[PDB]
């Protein structure tokens, strides 16, 4: 929600995407994270990028 | 949330080593010495003249 309310700022377009499915947060490889999992259990710090 | 860091002795740095140099002296212009040409040539043509 904030990334598409700052993305009209920018004046950018939304996040969007047709079919079955779900949004979620990758790692450059394309690999999703977990979903149920503490970012402190997974190997997350300051400074990383998703 | 940051990992952690323990700045450990210091590695050792390239040793700089000194050099003291003196230069050498330059050569001295061979002085004047000077052939007596004249005599020489009275000379050939005395004998050539005999």
């Amino acid at each position: 929600k904030v990334v598409n309310s700052r993305l009209r700022e920018l004046g950018e377009a939304p996040l969007e995407a047709t079919g079955r499915g779900r949004w979620a947060l990758c790692l450059v490889d394309g690999a999703p994270l977990r979903a149920t999992q503490s970012l402190t259990e997974q190997d997350v710090y300051d400074g990383d990028r998703l | 949330m940051k990992r952690g860091f323990a700045r450990p002795t210091p590695e050792k740095p390239p040793v700089i080593k000194p050099e003291n140099i003196v230069l050498s002296t330059p050569l001295s212009i061979p002085p004047p010495e000077g052939k007596p040409w004249w005599l020489i040539v009275v000379g050939v043509v005395v004998v050539g003249l005999l």
